[PDB]
RNA sequence: CUAUGCCGAUCGGGUGUCCGCACUAAGUUCGGCAUCAAUAUGGUGACCUCCCGGGAGCGGGGGACCACCAGGUUGCCUAAGGAGGGGUGAACCGGCCCAGGUCGGAAACGGAGCAGGUCAAAACUCCCGUGCUGAUCAGUAGUGGGAUCGCGCCUGUGAAUAGCA
């Protein structure tokens, strides 16, 4: 052990004793990222990239308790450690951490360097001899021949409640995950007596789902249009998804706002492989000029369609677009690129390529809230694919999420839910319709009153 | 009633309440949960109020400030002017956010601004980060442009440059930063803070 | 005793039920078909001991072919008169491609085929089907002027069955039970058209919410065969079960590949071997006729000899023995000694006289009938020219 | 005279098929599909249909400078099989022999490879890395089989070898290198505190001895090997000077070189008339702005990176560029001279307002010298010499305006040359008198 | 924007004229068509874009 | 009370189990019930041998795999018949090692 | 000599569209052949050698060597060789269960063994995995040239571009 600490759930520590062989810079706030964005469902195993991480927690008192080792394996004996002496630290300081107050916590002290010490050793001299493997092989060669909440009284709802989420769309493995959390998050919790048990795990469930369907801050798209114009370079969107997610109508009703909004936008097509993609976005260009005529602007030139016809490169279509808005200062260019199946390689290496040369300032994946259970492996093919064709570290991934189709179910909005799992990145903008003035927010409360109205 | 300690993550909220409680360095992580504490007024009346802080995630912000905001009497919002610059924009957001809630209350309660992480040379000065605050408040205020797809609440007349003036709340700033070196073992730099308790008192 | 046997097949089941969630499959389908099949082994009350769980997955297999096809025969074109189809479905389904690719196939089938664009909301619907249509070099109509459906489909359709050809395709946008205006100009449509079918287009990757927009298709307007799209990607297409209990109609096609050749007509093993995901199934007056072919075998003479000895005493009829009874008894239990094969086999006489091994297995699976064997063989081929010489009058 | 660079070589494969995010069998099929594709290119068939002969490269055929990635190849996929093994051996430890068995192959391999690059042919380099990945390799073979004392001095020999080797280049290239140290860093303290840590202390200090006196003989002999790969390189291929002290990977570094050679090629040519060299002079302008469009085309996507916050600084964004502009501007220098030679070879009216327009764009010229510097203001030396030139030019293009022949002013072009001797003086003689008997007269 | 073309300069100005229409396309295009394989309609079909536009002798009514 | 002998028990070619008793090199080649009486028959005179009944392993039907051999070795009082064989395995090997001798 | 253009106004260099191109990188698809051994314990089946007892069928016990299945620890194996899954088990000679019949016996009961059924453990064969092999293609893309009177990009700066008689 390298390192370890004990600490409240207020973000206050109580005793560590990693010293100078390391230092808590960031690998606990690593551990605090993920379980509380993305829950680790690893069964109380974390991967940090320096060293692995293992963690236990405590409702009882809201404390936790974090050990880190070295990415080297090491022996069984640590999680039988993690208890141990969780018990006995739970036996040590009963007074101080029964009491609501965190200001007995700051009053009192803790001593604990010893029986920590004296458990470790004992623990590595227990680790020192184990030559029971032979024992084992050989009965297993004989067989292959011949207040308080408990996990069980809890298991029953649970699974109900996880039999509604798959009512509702979600995916069965994100069901899953959610539910094993919300398991972790209740385990010998005290109860009043006036709540009831599935009214408890049913609002911390609540909890939970507001808590993931809010992700990151909101960073918005019009915000940073200022900020590029400030050196007068083109902003850049690209957007991208799998065929059929309705990219051409998302992107209509993003640059029709823009226009309303007054910012000059241009519009770059890549659909070569698509019949008719041209035309339609001709006939979009010509829409939207009538609506907003140049000279109303100022006399200016409002949105521009960029094309080389069917068959030509994606790549060099999006780079001299980007270089005709740098040459016109457009303010902002949109770029839509053809259907793709996560599945076909070629087809990602060539958008992984198109994303690496363009460097566009925002990434968007179109989704569809009426799939399920593939909208993550389609994200998870995304992301993979785009993070190995970048060999620089933190590679630049899927920075935001459309849901279009959302007028066509509005029950089982679940969907949604299991994106927001498989990328902590949050939902931009809430597709509701095929007309210009369909483009909406989202908004979390609304979304989990309905996912769990039922 | 109770103060809200209020900010970004890693903004030293914790750092901050634990000082104004022992007045001995602590280490700290990230917060999970809001913490609630009695803290008694230095004077000779020595009046107590409930210190409560609330985590700075981003996800988890909302659903506390929404929450608390009923039982808060006077709110102190953090800014970390040594990162300032990189975070200008989410300081800014989160500075809207608490604006229009504590515009909803019936009592309108004190405001203050205290930068943190002062003790080091790059932290900026208070009227720096005002004039700053003020620039990009002007044009959040006009970024403010989306259907959420179910009350909105303006900073200003629709006319003018945005000021703290024409708010009606008291908003104050001040420097603050007490984290080591200089800060705790050299002394203390939250006598303002204080000072500033006792006269919200 | 059974007693882990239970609980060997509540894990298994949980096993199938959590592989098929992941395969986009309705859950109140999963139920249910986990009800059926607890049932069934109930039933048995015996698991097969070949294999620990190739009796469940053949089970489990059997089940879900029961349940994926309503039984009604899929509908197919009629020669001489002209057949009208009209697509409908659900936006991004991909429609337009699933016609232009049917009408692809029809022509490779050796039809007259054209295609006809009802699809006027959606803005640049007319010039894909164009692109589409002169990539196939088929026929087609439209217009970018009219806007109404209705008026376009009928006069494309007046024009073609004056044109006499055989096939004609309609196809709409896509639209949802929550536009109403939509469903009613999809009514119109057909009432303007009256289409000879309906096929409804479903994305594959679409599960758990397809079920209401079928329902609501099916209940406004009559229905036919539906197709299923996308399904050369990783998603299975687990939910278009449910679509087809919406429906009550089996599949006529797939779709596996973006480009119009990849087209193909539905076939329920592979796809219930993708959906499962291992795929592992293995399969496995008389008398007069015999008599008049003349064709005798051992078969006909153990029978006999049954009969003879069921009969009893001949002087029964009629109206020493028991050394008769003792022969037909002995030739009964030489005869059953050795294997069908032989017995069964028309011409025994030379399948014995090819391999002596065989009389030596005979005669070890018996009494010695060193001398019997061979007399038994006479006697077999002395009644089987009886047997031919009877069949030739 | 060939090299590769493994490390390089193998880190830019791991971190681009499925390593990244720790996965090993995706890794070990493109690591497959790579040795076929190797095999199909090179026409190294070893097995026909209906037989198979496996044949070992040989010393001769090892000039294509690729059929060392074959067998580098090799031990990655053991390794990558190895370390899928490993993971997988929770489950069945059974696979735990299999491991083992793969690492006696993977050892194995790598050490073919270095009896591979004993022959002089391979460059020094690549031994040394051959060398540190062999030894890497039997260290963690070594420690999975709990050989403590093998692995330890394994990994104390790779760790030797690649601090070594970081030392030798400069601190860009160095840090991946220190970043495989950081990789060997724990496990070798977990292989001490398998010691015990009582006579760890002592096995450590007999073990400082015995690599003074063993392999201090290999020690020294590896020294001088990086230092003569040093030298050669920096001599050869490589290229050092005061500015851009990293070594340029890009192939335009060898059209410095022309350039280079050109220069001492160029001054000696042409004496006094320089005449002939003209064309030759507009195509090495030609070359060198060819090569500063190229250096550009990599330097746009980190300037954009250094406009988008402040915390980058300089000394790496504009490295290799400010060289080139150097070589641009030394070059446009040395085409003034040729024309002043040009002129003072002569002795009508257009020609003066022509060397004007001349001198002007050379103040332009040594405007720019001075400000891309300025701009870095990484040194001031360079300033300081650009400024002293770029006064002198001026004060010779006003001498050359203010000529009594050139200027037909009276009354006000001596005032002019009043006013600029000063300034002449004050930056400092053939040229001095002919100014003073142009301002007499 | 105007640019010199390096090239067959004299056989350039000799027709001094025009040159070719279609001098930067694919064979396939070309008048000639450069066919070894004339039709190859269901290769085409099998590989390549989805749709291709040109001119048109199916039936175009409105 | 006469103890049992099978002229498979001296087969060299049967397997030991399928019946054989002796080694092979012992043994002689398809021995037959009435060598084996005539050979034993010359020490004791309490042998007496039938022909209508055989082996219950021998499965092929043959004259010379027919018969069994009664002999006495003890006279049912506690006292050995002949002590020169006081068991099986002597008299079977003495008639295994006579039986070459009188087929020649 | 009149007049021409407008700030780059003259003069130029790379590229990209282009090629019956050459070649590579990175992928898709379809075939061929190949797929180890020791040792520790236990089990199964042949074959072989010793005994103990009995009137037989047979019973009791210990070894020999081979094949094969579980499967302990391994390697001077490997190009690679997993303790992976499945079929067939024949003609009639791989087991196991063996009705009837047959044989041993007074009987109890046993033995051989067919049919039939059955199979962790004869043999053969298939699938996956692994290695090696040929073949396969472009809604993957990159310099190596050719091509280049335009159309699209990147870089250059003089004042000098085309009629007159
Ligand atoms: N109800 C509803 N329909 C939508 C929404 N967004 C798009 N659609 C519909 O879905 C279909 C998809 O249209 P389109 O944009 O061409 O799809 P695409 O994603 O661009 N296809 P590709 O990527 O291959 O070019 C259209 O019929 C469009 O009207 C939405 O938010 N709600
Ligand atoms: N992989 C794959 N993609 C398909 C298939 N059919 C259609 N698509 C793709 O799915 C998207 C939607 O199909 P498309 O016909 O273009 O849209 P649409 O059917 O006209 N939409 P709507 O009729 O509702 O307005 C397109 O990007 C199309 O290329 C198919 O069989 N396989
Ligand atoms: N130099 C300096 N650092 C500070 C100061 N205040 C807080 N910090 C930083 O804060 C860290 C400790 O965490 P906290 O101060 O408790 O921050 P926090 O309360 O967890 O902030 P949240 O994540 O929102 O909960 C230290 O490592 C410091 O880097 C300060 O005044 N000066
Ligand atoms: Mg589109
Ligand atoms: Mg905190
Ligand atoms: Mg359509």
């Amino acid at each position: 052990l390298d390192f370890f600490t004990i600490f409240s759930k207020g973000g206050l520590v109580l005793w560590c004793f990693q010293g100078v062989s390391d230092s808590c810079t960031g690998p606990v706030n690593a551990l605090i990222r993920s379980v509380l964005l993305q829950e680790r469902g690893g069964n109380n195993s974390f991967t940090h990239e320096a060293l692995t991480l293992k963690y236990k927690l405590d409702n009882q008192f809201e404390l936790v308790f974090v050990v880190g080792f070295q990415k080297i394996l090491t022996l069984t004996y640590v999680d039988k450690l993690i208890d141990d002496v969780h018990r006995l630290f739970r036996d040590k300081y009963r007074t101080e951490i029964q009491q609501q107050s965190a200001l007995s916590l700051l009053n009192g002290t803790f001593d604990f360097q010893n029986d920590f010490l004296r458990l470790l050793r004992e623990a590595e001299e227990s680790s020192k001899i184990r030559a029971p493997t032979t024992m084992k092989k050989f009965e297993d060669s004989e067989k292959a021949k011949k207040k308080s909440l408990s996990r069980e009284d809890m298991e029953s709802v649970l699974d109900k409640m996880r039999d509604h989420l798959i009512a509702k769309n979600v995916a069965a493995d994100i069901a899953v995950q959610l539910c094993e959390s919300v398991a972790n998050k209740l385990e010998g919790k005290v109860m009043g007596t006036f709540s009831t048990v599935t009214s408890t795990v049913k609002q911390a469930l609540q909890e939970s789902l507001v808590q993931i369907l809010q992700p990151q801050r909101r960073v918005d798209m019009l915000r940073d249009i200022m900020d590029a114009q400030r050196r007068q370079r083109p902003y850049v969107v690209t957007f991208c998804g799998v065929n059929g997610v309705g990219k051409s109508t998302n992107l209509a009703k993003i640059s029709f706002w823009l226009l309303e909004n007054g910012f000059s936008v241009l519009i770059a097509a890549c659909d070569t492989f698509r019949a008719g993609a041209v035309e339609q976005l001709r006939t979009h260009t010509r829409r939207l000029s009538a609506l907003h005529p140049p000279e109303k602007h100022g006399g200016r030139t409002m949105v521009q369609l960029f094309e080389k016809g069917y068959g030509k490169d994606a790549a060099g279509i999006a780079m001299e677009a980007i270089a005709f808005a740098r040459n016109q200062g457009f303010d902002v260019v949109l770029v839509d690129t053809a259907g793709r199946m996560q599945d076909n390689a070629p087809l990602m290496t060539a958008l992984a390529k198109l994303i690496t040369v363009n460097t566009p300032d925002l990434v968007l994946f179109v989704g569809e809230a009426l799939v399920g259970n593939e909208a993550v492996d389609q994200l998870v093919k995304f992301n993979r694919a785009l993070a190995d064709h970048s060999m620089a570290q933190t590679p630049r991934l899927i920075d935001g999420i459309v849901l279009t189709k959302f007028d066509t179910i509005d029950d089982k909005v679940g969907a949604a839910i299991s994106m927001t799992y498989i990328t902590s990145k949050p939902i931009v903008f809430v597709g509701t319709g095929q007309t210009y003035c369909d483009l909406r927010s989202l908004n979390a409360k609304a979304v989990v009153a309905a996912l769990m109205k039922a | 009633r109770a103060v809200l300690l209020l900010g970004l993550c890693d903004s030293g909220k914790t750092l901050l309440f634990v000082r104004l409680l022992t007045g001995h360095y602590r280490d700290t992580q990230t917060s999970i949960t809001d913490s609630s504490a009695t803290y008694r007024v230095n004077n000779n009346r020595g009046n107590s109020l409930t210190l409560i802080d609330l985590p700075g995630h981003e996800s988890l912000r909302l659903q506390f400030l929404e929450r608390f905001k009923t039982s808060a009497r006077a709110v102190v919002f953090v800014v970390d002017s040594a990162a300032f610059q990189r975070e200008v924009k989410d300081v800014a957001e989160f500075l809207y956010q608490v604006l229009i809630d504590s515009m909803s209350l019936k009592n309108t309660p004190s405001f203050l601004i205290a930068c943190n992480k002062q003790d080091i040379a790059m932290a900026k000065s208070a009227k720096l980060i005002q004039q700053q605050l003020e620039k990009e408040l002007n044009t959040l205020r006009v970024t403010r442009s989306a259907a959420p797809s179910t009350a909105p609440a303006q900073l200003g007349k629709k006319g003018k440059e945005f000021e703290f003036s024409q708010l009606p709340l008291k908003v104050e700033f001040l420097e603050c930063s007490a984290k080591g070196g200089r800060g705790d073992p050299g002394s203390a730099d939250i006598q303002d803070l204080e000072k500033w308790l006792a006269k919200i008192a | 005793a059974t007693i882990i046997n239970e609980e060997v097949l509540n894990a298994m089941l949980k096993e199938v039920c959590t592989a098929l969630l992941e395969a986009d499959v309705n859950i109140k389908l999963v139920k249910q078909l986990r009800e059926n099949v607890k049932s069934a082994i109930d039933l048995e009350e015996m698991a097969s001991g070949l294999n620990k769980r190739k009796m469940i997955q053949h089970a489990v297999f059997k089940e879900l072919v029961k349940l994926v096809d309503p039984g009604v025969k899929a509908w197919t074109p009629t020669k001489g008169k002209q057949n009208v189809i009209m697509f409908v479905g659900l936006q991004g389904s991909g429609k337009t491609t699933t016609c232009s690719k049917l009408a692809y196939y029809y022509q490779r089938k050796g039809w007259k085929t054209c295609l006809i664009c009802a699809d006027t909301f959606r803005a640049g619907a007319f010039d894909q089907l164009k692109q589409n249509a002169t990539k196939a070099r088929i026929p087609f109509y439209g217009s970018y002027t009219e806007m109404d459906p209705v008026i376009i489909a009928s006069e494309g359709v007046e024009k073609f069955k004056n044109e006499n050809f055989e096939i004609i395709i309609v196809d709409t946008s896509g639209r949802h039970k929550q536009e109403d205006s939509l469903f009613e100009e999809m009514l119109q449509v057909a009432n303007a058209i009256q289409p000879d079918n309906i096929v409804y287009v479903m994305d594959a990757s679409i599960g758990q919410a397809c079920e209401a927009q079928a329902k609501a298709f099916k209940d406004k307007v009559d229905v036919a065969s539906v197709i299923v799209t996308k399904l050369d990607g990783h998603a299975k297409g687990g939910g278009a079960l449910s679509a087809v209990a919406a429906t009550k109609s089996p599949i006529i096609f797939i779709g596996t590949g973006e480009h119009i050749d990849d087209f193909e007509p539905f076939k329920t093993q592979p796809f219930i071997s993708k959906l499962l995901g291992m795929g592992d199934i293995e399969g496995l007056e008389a008398l007069i006729e015999k008599l008049k072919h003349g064709q005798f075998t051992l078969r006909d003479m153990y029978e006999q000899f049954q009969n003879i000895m069921k009969m009893g005493p001949f002087s029964q009829i009629l109206g020493n023995e028991q050394e008769s009874m003792a022969r037909l008894k002995k030739l009964m239990t030489i005869m059953d000694s050795m294997n069908d094969q032989e017995l069964d086999s028309t011409d025994g006489a030379k399948v014995f006289s090819k391999q002596p091994g065989r009389i030596q297995r005979v005669a070890r699976g018996s009494g010695v009938s060193t001398r019997d064997v061979q007399e038994l063989l006479t006697q077999y081929t002395k009644f089987a020219q009886m047997v031919k010489k009877m069949g030739g009058i | 005279s060939l090299s590769l660079e493994i490390l390089q070589i193998i880190k830019e494969s791991q971190q681009q098929h499925g390593l990244r995010h720790g996965d090993f069998q995706r890794y070990r099929g493109y690591c497959s599909r790579r040795q076929r594709r190797l095999r199909k290119t090179l026409n190294f068939k070893m097995g026909n249909r209906h037989k198979f002969t496996g044949k070992k490269v040989t010393e001769d055929l090892l000039t294509d400078n690729r059929y060392l990635l074959l067998v580098l190849m090799d031990a990655e996929r053991a390794w990558s099989y190895a370390m899928q093994l490993k993971q997988e051996a929770n489950t069945e430890p059974r696979k735990r022999f299999h491991l083992l068995s793969r690492l006696r192959k993977a050892v194995k391999h790598a050490e073919e490879l270095e009896r591979l690059c004993e022959s002089n042919r391979v460059d020094a380099k690549t031994k040394l890395e051959a060398q540190a990945y062999t030894a890497y390799l039997s260290g963690m073979l070594r420690f999975e089989h709990q050989e403590w004392k093998a692995a330890i001095e394994a990994f104390n020999k790779c760790k030797t070898i690649y601090e070594k080797l970081a030392s030798a280049f400069t601190e860009e290239q160095a840090v991946l290198y220190n970043q495989r140290v950081e990789e060997i860093s724990p496990n070798i303290r977990y292989c001490a505190y398998n010691i015990g840590d009582q006579s760890a202390i002592n096995e450590l200090m007999q073990m400082r001895l015995r690599s003074g006196g063993t392999e201090g003989l290999l020690a020294e002999k590896l020294e001088a090997l990086i230092t003569q790969t040093r030298a050669k390189q920096a001599a050869t291929m490589s290229e050092v000077e005061w500015r851009g002290r990293t070594v340029p990977v890009k192939i335009d570094k060898v059209r410095i070189f022309l350039l280079g050679l050109a220069d001492n090629e160029a001054a000696i040519a042409q004496a006094e008339s320089e005449e002939t060299k003209e064309r030759l002079f507009e195509s090495m302008l030609s070359e060198c702005r060819d090569a500063i469009q190229a250096v550009r085309e990599e330097l746009k996507p980190d300037q954009k990176q250094r406009d988008y916050t402040l915390d980058g600084e300089s000394g790496k964004v504009s490295n290799l560029q400010y060289l080139h502009s150097y070589l641009t501007y030394i070059k446009l220098s040395t085409a003034i001279r040729r024309n002043e030679n040009m002129a003072k070879g002569l002795q009508r009216s257009p020609r003066p307002q022509d060397l004007i327009r001349l001198y002007d764009i050379i103040l332009q010229n040594l405007v720019e010298l001075l400000q891309l510097p300025g701009l870095e203001e990484d040194r001031a030396f360079q300033k300081e010499i650009g400024l002293k030139t770029l006064v002198f030019k001026a004060y010779r293009c006003f001498f050359i305006a203010q000529s009594y022949v050139l200027v037909k002013k009276w009354s006000e072009a001596l005032v002019l040359y009043d006013r600029v001797l000063k300034y002449a003086n004050e930056v400092n003689x053939x040229x001095x008198x002919x100014x003073x008997x142009x301002x007499x007269x | 924007k105007k640019k010199k073309k390096k090239g067959k300069l004299p056989k350039n100005y000799d027709p001094k004229v025009t040159p070719d229409p279609e001098r930067w396309l694919p064979m396939r295009e070309r008048s000639y068509y450069r066919g070894r394989k004339k039709g190859k309609k269901k290769d085409q079909i099998g590989k390549g874009t989805q749709g291709a536009t040109a001119g048109a002798s199916s039936e175009l009514d409105a | 009370r006469f103890i049992c002998i099978y002229p498979a028990y001296l087969n060299n070619k049967k397997t030991i189990a399928e019946g054989r008793r002796i080694p092979i090199s012992k043994a002689v080649e398809n021995p037959t019930a009435t060598e084996i009486q005539d050979v034993c028959s010359a020490v004791g005179l309490n042998v007496f041998l039938e022909k209508n009944k055989m082996y219950s392993r021998e499965w092929n039907r043959d004259v010379q795999y027919r018969g069994r051999v009664r002999v006495q070795l003890k006279q049912e009082d506690g006292s050995l018949c002949l002590v020169q064989f006081p068991s099986r395995k002597s008299v079977m090997l003495y008639a295994a090692e006579m039986i070459p001798k009188l087929k020649t």
